[PDB]
RNA sequence: CAUUAGUGUCUGGUAAUUGGAAUGAGUACAAUCUAAAUCCCUUAACGAGGAUCCAUUGGAGGGCAAGUCUGGUGCCAGCAGCCGCGGUAAUUCCAGCUCCAAUAGCGUAUAUUUAAGUUGUUGCAGUUAAAAAGCUCGUAGUUGGACCUUGGGCCGGCCGGCAUCGCGCUCCUAGCCCGGCAUCGUUACUUUGAAGAAAUUAGAGUGCUCAAAGCAAGCCAUCGCUCUGGAUACAUUAGCAUGGGAUAACAUCAUAGGA
RNA sequence: CUCCGCCGGCACCUUAUGAGAAAUCAAAGUCUUUGGGUUCCGGGGGGAGUAUGGUCGCAAGGCUGAAACUUAAAGGAAUUGA
């Protein structure tokens, strides 16, 4: 039975200590400020960050002129720059370890829609993205955790078929017009 | 010690015992710092002295006296 | 002291092999007497209720702990199972099928109930939880 | 007010001391807590544990409360104070004053590369109190503090950001655990590293610079 | 203004307050999907006022986050992993309210890993907490003192190439009389290489709308097709080959049977 | 018999710069800064040095040596009281 060969994986991990106030409050700060739906969204960002940090630490352990260090360091730095996760002049691979989960959270399409105007709020931005209302280059994206790249940050705008940047009105805007007539 | 951009990032480089080269920590209250004065000529004293530091380890072994005796025998 | 020779690998490995038997967990899992236990290396087991007995609690407490003696279908052993909730003993009747699980602590008695390491979890194909919380009836 | 009773206290009141490092360099015993409270502007305190101890008597058991207070600016000074008193509030007050009296320097270092601000302990360091031994190992930047709650609070008040910690003994004895952690921090400055190989140029001690004023 | 007020800031909210805007859950013409259907992706028209289109599982003494609130019961019934609670003023039972954690999921049983430096090679212990055999001898086993040049220089920009007081060559490679030749002690060790299935793991590339994935795809005038990709690495032990000869094994110049 | 010195014993006294949970210890030091060599031996308290099999003994017994079950502590050092 082929299709048994399709891979799949886990994206987050629960905390070792269930109830500690300090972590609880620190996590709720982020879940509120960035308008996330639950702790799992924060924990998957942490897990992705821990992956990239283990890679960076391994490459930093080796010695320069090691072609693995060279090749993978250039690739990892390019990946970090491509998503705006790293300022200019920072391509030293020690500034990857300094990178924070707030930086990943800052690149989600929810946060960028809020930060670009268009939203008036962080929760308005989410409900705006999950209602087919926002496009990136030409495509209607409705996943708030899209993680835009720095190149495509310019072309974000409203959809051509949402009332707020497109064409025809919605259910209720038409419904009131018909009952009015 | 030094940041890689030239800066000096330690605060308070400690003193080192002049007999054993051990560090004299902030909380080592058995250490002393001796200033022995320089006699030159008529009057036989101006504000010129040489300084020696002894940590609590040496002072507690008793070897402070021998160490000081041997460190004062340096000629200039 | 410990052997440290380069050519001492046999001595170290055989020594660890001998000494691991001094460890109660290793010996418990590697000696085979778990297949002689009531459940025979199982999480749960089904049984028929033989009678309802009721057991006292140990000294610092004072109460009657209401348990049902069950016979295991798979092997015919006879055990006692606590019926956990207030009034759930009245759901238990005579000669009805019952699903029993462990008590926690992996075969060791829990709390103040003397010599009982099993608990009743289902009766007549219906949960004690649903009967105590009125979600389903039998 | 203050009206200090020590030579250091007098020199601090006249304001001829700006940081604590000129008292650290000369290993001077700091006997009045106000000396700290001027030289360290933003020192933060925290109660970590209140523990009741008892002595048996013919009439009954006499109870006293012992407080553990860690203090420190998160920029390289920490102190730990423990105080036993008949009432929790006065035990806490005495613990604050003792913790301020005990403030010690902690040197920070880099794990692999000397970029930016120092983040870890310089090298592997250990501390012991009673049966508890605490080991602190340098960690890569951004790796957090891998330690239990007690040493984590102590290290946070120290301004160390990344460190790998290991421990042994009865850490559930919080007294010895916290004092072992403090003892581990205080000896980061007692290890002879090649950047300390340079010969020392001695300076006049504060009792000797300010001779004419006293 | 901060005086003496008073309200207005980001709205924080019991507010079944008022107000429209937005949307897909559901329903469904149609097209598409498909071997035929189906689901998805597109989509006409329907489809949201908060009683419903109604979120649960466990908890609230400590560990461990969250009530010294109100009824019931009275060492009973019951809870409780452990410590413990309940004997007429229950923070622990039975319930209500309220609060807490995770959340389309959460609880329980059993097995296993972590915690566990409580199996310890790294890395634990043995006076008194468990634990030095009553004492010595002794074979295997493990362990084993020091000692025999790469030391003094040239050489070109880490190393080659020489020279000091470098056991040889006919035969393979063989400079224009000239480096750098092979058998007349073996191994461990180390260095480099070859040959090592894929899938899995790590990892390069790539916007399946994101992701888990997959091995694709991207440009053309997104016009009679262009550029393509489908890397790379890890792989203990054993076996093959290559340089090194410090460290350590095993064999061994006093019958000179030596060259 | 007196004084001095060097090896080798049985020990003792004073002291941490040491170690340890401490009592204490100049070896129980040179340990998270953990690696000189080697043998025996421990892994919560009981059950239990018990049952069983083997082996040695005239015998008493010696050596070797479990499991089921049970239990939240048993224990070491020191302190204040009684
Ligand atoms: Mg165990
Ligand atoms: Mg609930
Ligand atoms: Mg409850
Ligand atoms: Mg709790
Ligand atoms: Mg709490
Ligand atoms: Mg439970
Ligand atoms: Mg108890
Ligand atoms: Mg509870
Ligand atoms: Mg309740
Ligand atoms: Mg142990
Ligand atoms: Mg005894
Ligand atoms: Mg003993
Ligand atoms: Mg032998
Ligand atoms: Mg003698
Ligand atoms: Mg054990
Ligand atoms: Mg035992
Ligand atoms: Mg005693």
């Amino acid at each position: 039975h082929v299709n048994f060969y399709r891979n799949y994986g886990k994206t987050f991990k629960k905390p070792r200590r269930p109830y500690e106030k300090e972590r609880l409050d620190a996590e709720l700060k982020l879940v509120g400020e960035y308008g996330l739906r639950c702790k799992r969204e924060l924990w998957r960002v942490q897990y992705a960050l821990s992956r990239i940090r283990n890679a960076a630490r391994h490459l930093l352990t080796l010695d320069e002129k090691n072609p693995r260090r060279i090749f993978e360091g250039a690739a990892l730095l390019r990946r970090m720059n491509r998503y705006g996760l790293l300022a200019e002049g920072q391509d030293k691979l020690d500034y990857v370890l300094a990178l924070t989960a707030e930086n990943f959270l800052a690149r989600r399409l929810q946060t960028l829609v809020f930060k670009a105007g268009m939203a008036k709020s962080i929760h308005h931005a989410r409900v705006l993205i999950r209602q087919r209302h926002i496009r990136v280059g030409r495509q209607i994206v409705n996943v708030p955790s899209f993680m835009v790249r720095v190149e495509s940050e310019k072309h974000i705008d409203f959809s051509l078929t949402s009332p707020f940047g497109g064409g025809p009105a919605g259910r209720v805007k038409r419904k009131n017009q018909k009952k009015a007539s | 010690m030094q940041n890689e951009v030239g800066d000096m990032v330690d605060l308070y480089v400690p003193r080192k015992c002049s007999a054993t080269n051990r560090i004299i920590t902030a909380k080592d209250h058995a250490s002393v710092q001796i200033n022995i004065g320089h006699v030159d000529e008529n009057g036989l004293y101006d504000g010129r002295f040489t300084t020696f530091a002894l940590s609590g380890f040496v002072r507690a072994q008793g070897d402070a006296d021998g160490s000081l005796d041997r460190l004062w025998q340096k000629r200039k | 002291g410990k052997t440290r020779g380069m050519g001492a690998g046999r001595k170290l490995k055989t020594h660890r092999r001998n000494q691991r038997w001094a460890d109660k967990a290793y010996k418990k899992s590697h000696l085979g007497n778990e297949w002689k236990k009531p459940f025979a290396g199982s999480s749960h087991a089904k049984g028929i209720v033989l009678e309802k007995i009721g057991i006292e609690a140990k000294q610092p407490n004072s109460a009657i702990r209401k348990c049902a003696r069950v016979q295991l279908v798979k092997n015919g052993k006879k055990i006692a199972a606590f019926v956990p909730n207030d009034g759930c003993l009245n759901f238990i009747e005579e000669n009805d099928e019952v699903l029993i699980a462990g008590f926690g602590r992996k075969g060791h008695a829990v709390g103040d109930i003397p010599g009982v390491r099993f608990k009743v979890v289902k009766v007549s194909g219906v949960s004690l939880l649903a009967l105590f919380k009125e979600k389903k009836e039998k | 007010k203050w009206v200090p009773v020590t030579k250091l206290g007098r020199l601090v009141k006249e304001g001829r001391f700006t940081k604590m490092e000129e008292i650290y360099l000369h290993s001077l015993p700091v006997k009045e807590h106000q000396i700290v409270e001027t030289l360290c502007p933003g020192l933060k305190d925290e109660v970590m544990k209140i523990t009741p101890v008892q002595k048996q008597t013919r009439a009954g058991q006499r109870t006293r409360f012992k407080a553990f207070v860690v203090v420190g600016d998160s920029n390289g000074h920490v102190g730990l104070g423990v105080k036993c008193a008949k009432e929790v509030a006065t035990a806490i007050r005495g613990a604050i004053i003792l913790a301020k009296l005990s403030i010690v320097p902690v040197r920070r270092g880099y794990w692999g590369n000397k970029i930016g601000l120092p983040h870890t302990v310089p090298c592997k360091v250990t501390g012991k109190c009673g049966s508890v031994t605490v080991r602190m190992v340098p960690a890569p930047r951004g790796s957090g503090i891998v330690a239990a709650r007690v040493p984590k609070k102590v290290l946070q008040f120290a301004g160390i950001d990344d460190v790998f910690t290991s421990s042994r003994g009865s850490t559930k004895t919080l007294g010895n655990f916290v004092k072992a952690t403090f003892d581990c921090l205080m000896k980061t400055y007692g290890f002879l590293t090649p950047d300390f190989w340079r010969e020392t140029t001695f300076t006049k001690a504060p009792y000797q610079e300010f001779t004419d004023i006293l």
